[PDB]
């Protein structure tokens, strides 16, 4: 991809003050909620069986600050994300066995929450370079399942 | 799929709330599709001033919006409330189905953008599944 | 969307020439989704072999097209019919719903390879909008 | 993408062999007939009102070839997708207006009437290949709508 310097500003510009352990959460749950056969994964994560349950479980919180910053090389490395996320990308296919379909699905529900997070400072230039993030790394992610 | 009792209730009450700025949201999602999404402007060719907030926007924003409102009163049987529709995006503008996904996103996140207090995970499950449920409707009549 | 009445003698028709080979039609379907899409082996890596013409392969496919053989028998209401099995994929095995569209697109092109003189393109749209009420039918308990 | 060695004999087998004046038609009439919709940019076209009518349709045919050798560019330089199609995803985009979506399910239509067409010779293997190549081609025809 042809990154335009808006884009790049845009970017770094999101998670510079990011907070992560609001927007993290908030993003892992709403996904958890909404499209609930991502709880496939969470089997070892403790109460999930209604949405007050998973807005209150630690471990889900704490794994979706995990994946929140699980954009951060991405981020530091906005040229290379293929080969930033290669190593990620085996992991999540031969040891976790996720359907990546899911990250598609999570990046919808995290751009939600910061879409609720930024208010007017969601511009409509702000969702474009963040949905060409976010298909990026998604479809990084999606790259050595085989 | 089928909206439940629940859904539909919650998609009522959501809609009491958000209604009175249908023309706001919908002039933002289509503006946003267009922008974020722009392989759905090869159907809006015919009114080339597809930036956010212009005159066309706002209009077919308002139209779309209006169709979502009268899906809301027709909620418990989509299939027939929206037939009229569906024939109009089916043989006039033969807007590819794919497409209607791509709108319902964009609606979601300008209503979380707009009423982030009110849209909730609950009432977002149950809309998704609405504008699912419109999407489906209004390709009834495409083949 | 809703089959109509040439939708459901269509895919009548076609399934009393293709439902000697179900098995067979099951197994070439699932190998190929396995090996084209490999997204879709995140299910089953309970299995030591997924490639096309294994055992598991084999065995899987034939309960697929059995589930497949059940829906034509419950063609005027999929929703009830595939309710159990909907259930299953749902709670069980957690099947993302996007995958059903991949699956249906392999038993298509399976149906081409297999039978190409009875696979016209009335076939073909008939049967691809009843595996998409398939595929509807069995999303329907997920939330 | 990377290629091995065997994606890049199927997929030129696969061309060499074929007749563009068969499988061109079935493939776009087959998808004029499942996918309606994709009718709209063939106005100009005559009869298509009916199944029949549309594998009849000598202009749709002649057009079914012209798309189909229009692959030829990218069977040939399998490395260089993205740049070779440029022109075209341009011409279909600002001229034509045509939803990208459609090249996808085109992709699909072309699979199913080369399968049929192949028999037992469409393996699985070529079937991998040439899925990955549908896609590459479908991505590049999509790059330049903006
Ligand atoms: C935005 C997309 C995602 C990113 C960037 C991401 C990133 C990460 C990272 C950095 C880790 C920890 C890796 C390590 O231990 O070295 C992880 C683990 C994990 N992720 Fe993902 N993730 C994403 C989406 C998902 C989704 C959608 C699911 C399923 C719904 C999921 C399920 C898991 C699971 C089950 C673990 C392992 C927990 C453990 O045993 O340590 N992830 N992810
Ligand atoms: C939530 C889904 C949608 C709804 C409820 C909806 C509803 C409507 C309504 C009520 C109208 C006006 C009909 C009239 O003149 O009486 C309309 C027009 C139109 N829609 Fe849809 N629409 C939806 C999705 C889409 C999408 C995704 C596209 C294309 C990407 C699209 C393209 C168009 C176009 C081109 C017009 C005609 C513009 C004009 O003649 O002024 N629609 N829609
Ligand atoms: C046409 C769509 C489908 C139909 C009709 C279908 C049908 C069935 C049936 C009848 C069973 C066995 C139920 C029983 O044991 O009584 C089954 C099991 C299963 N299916 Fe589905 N299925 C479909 C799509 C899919 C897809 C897309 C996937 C995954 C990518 C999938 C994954 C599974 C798995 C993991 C099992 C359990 C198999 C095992 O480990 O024994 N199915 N399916
Ligand atoms: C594999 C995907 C496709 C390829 C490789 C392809 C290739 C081509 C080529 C080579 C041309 C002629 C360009 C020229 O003369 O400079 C063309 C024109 C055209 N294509 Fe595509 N095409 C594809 C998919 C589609 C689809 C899916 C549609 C719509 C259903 C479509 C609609 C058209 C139209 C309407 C023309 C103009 C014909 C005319 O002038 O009357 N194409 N395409």
């Amino acid at each position: 991809v042809e990154w335009t310097q808006q884009e790049r500003s845009i970017i770094a510009g999101i998670f510079a003050n990011l907070n992560y352990e609001d927007i993290g959460p908030k993003a892992l749950a709403r996904c958890l909620i909404v499209y609930p056969w991502t709880q496939r994964y969470f089997g070892a994560y403790g109460d999930l069986s209604t949405p007050d349950a998973i807005k209150g479980n630690a471990k889900i919180a704490a794994h979706g600050v995990k994946v929140l910053h699980g954009l951060d090389r991405a981020v530091k490395n906005m040229d290379n994300i293929n080969e930033a996320y290669s190593e990620l990308s085996v992991l999540h296919s031969d040891k976790l066995h996720v359907d990546p379909d899911n990250f598609r699905i999570l990046g919808d529900c995290l751009t939600v929450v910061i879409a609720a997070n930024l208010g007017d400072a969601f511009t409509v230039e702000t969702q474009c370079a963040f949905q060409k993030f976010l298909a990026v790394v998604v479809f990084a992610l999606g790259r050595k399942y085989h | 799929t089928t909206l439940s009792d629940k859904d539909k209730s919650t998609v009522k009450a959501l809609w009491g709330k958000i209604s009175k700025s249908a023309d706001a949201i919908g002039a933002d999602a289509l503006g946003r599709m267009l922008a974020v999404y722009p392989q759905t402007k090869t159907y809006f060719s015919h009114w080339p001033d597809m930036s956010p907030g212009s005159g066309p926007v706002k209009a077919h924003g308002k139209k779309v919006m209006g169709g979502v409102a009268l899906a809301v009163s027709k909620i418990d049987d989509l299939t027939t409330g929206l037939g009229d529709l569906s024939e109009l995006h089916a043989f006039k503008m033969r807007v590819d189905p794919s497409n209607f996904k791509i709108l319902s996103h964009c609606i979601l996140v300008v209503v979380a953008k707009m009423f982030p207090k009110e849209f909730t995970p609950d009432a977002h499950v149950s809309l998704d599944k609405f504008l699912a449920s419109v999407a489906l409707a209004l390709a009834e009549r495409y083949r």
